């Protein structure tokens, strides 16, 4: 996250950090939602590589014993049925987790909540990323998760020429583009939460940013729209 | 673009 700050450690319980083992340690490599205790969903980018995952829940620094943290084995891997890697851009950047044990709910493990099925939000909605990506464009991974307020911005203002034209779709969600703030590598997968009707709701996933860098005017972070998604999961966690 |  560029720009973010420090989040409170129970701020956002049902983020996630998806690590992959290297060598004898385990490296942070992207962020997901808690959305069962045996589910996480993440981006399907973050887990097209043949590499062994693990899922961190309740984690605050990622380098240092917090007291609360969980981990737990990744047992299956699905992703959108769609989802093609040469091809970010045609969306379906979307894939869920299912972990090998349920995890314990506490104050800081909790599920996030998914928005209904189609919901758009209006332009400027207030939202919020998390993550440990880097905190500037080739940068470092940040110790603790970090927040950064990055209201939306409309798919009409977005699929405009000055912002990202046709490379977004009506299946994402753009928030930020204000040259200071936004996502980097290391947060895709994560949560977007943003805030209607008094309660934070899970609206995108982190998919992309621009070749630019992290932090572009006029390129806001692109997050996959949960909502566009809704029947698809209910449809894989009842079958698994 | 650049998945992040
Ligand atoms: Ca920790």
């Amino acid at each position: 996250v560029v720009g973010g700050t420090e989040a409170q450690r129970n701020s956002w319980p049902s983020q996630i950090s998806l690590q992959y083992r290297s060598g004898s340690s385990w490296a942070h490599t992207c962020g997901g939602t808690l959305i069962r205790q045996n589910w996480v969903m993440t981006a399907a980018h973050c887990v097209d590589r043949e590499l062994t995952f693990r899922v961190v829940v309740g984690e605050h620094n990622l380098n240092q014993n917090n007291g609360t943290e969980q981990y737990v084995g990744v047992q299956k891997i699905v992703v959108h049925p769609y989802w093609n890697t040469d091809d970010v851009a045609a969306g379906y950047d979307i894939a869920l987790l299912r972990l090998a044990q349920s995890v314990t709910l506490n104050s800081y493990v909790q599920l996030g909540v998914l928005p209904r099925a189609g919901t758009i939000l209006a332009n400027n909605s207030p939202c919020y990323i998390t993550g440990w990506g880097l905190t500037r464009t080739n940068g470092q991974l940040a110790q603790t998760l970090q927040q950064a307020y990055l209201p939306t911005v409309d798919y009409a203002i977005c699929s405009s020429s000055s912002y990202w034209g046709s490379t977004v779709k009506n299946s994402m969600v753009c928030a930020g583009g204000d040259g200071v703030r936004s996502g980097c590598q290391g947060d895709s997968g994560g949560p977007l939460h943003c805030l209607v009707n008094g309660q934070y709701a899970v609206h995108g996933v982190t998919s992309f940013v621009s070749r630019l860098g992290c932090n572009v005017t006029r390129k806001p972070t692109v997050f996959t729209r949960v909502s566009a998604y809704i029947s698809w999961i209910n449809n894989v966690i009842a079958s698994n | 673009v650049e998945p992040i």
